[PDB]
């Protein structure tokens, strides 16, 4: 279901300013805000950091 | 209280439903959860919830 909100969108422009990446890594591209409590449920028990 | 800071995890609503969906809600949450180590106890990933 994860694998569904990440890759249903498609990605806009490449704007070349906006440039998030990871701490010597690859540039990010999703957001997912979601709530406090389902912050400490994904990240509990089904995704990485 | 989890239900009361999530009630102002809102803004906080005057509507006086909103008042009675909290109270009717936090009369839940206690039945439910008031004990809840030794009634969860041996549930391991609810406690470290």
């Amino acid at each position: 279901w994860l694998v569904d909100l990440t890759t249903a969108t498609q990605p806009s422009v490449a704007v070349p300013r906006l440039t998030h990446a990871d701490t010597r890594g690859r540039p990010v591209d999703g957001v997912l805000v979601t709530t406090a409590a389902i912050k400490q449920r994904l990240l509990q028990s089904f995704l990485k950091v | 209280l989890l239900p009361m800071q999530r009630y102002l995890d809102n803004g906080r609503l005057a509507t006086r439903v909103a008042r009675a969906t909290l109270v009717a809600e936090l009369k839940r949450s206690f039945c439910d959860t008031s004990f809840f180590l030794g009634k969860a106890g041996h549930r391991r990933e609810a406690i470290e919830a």
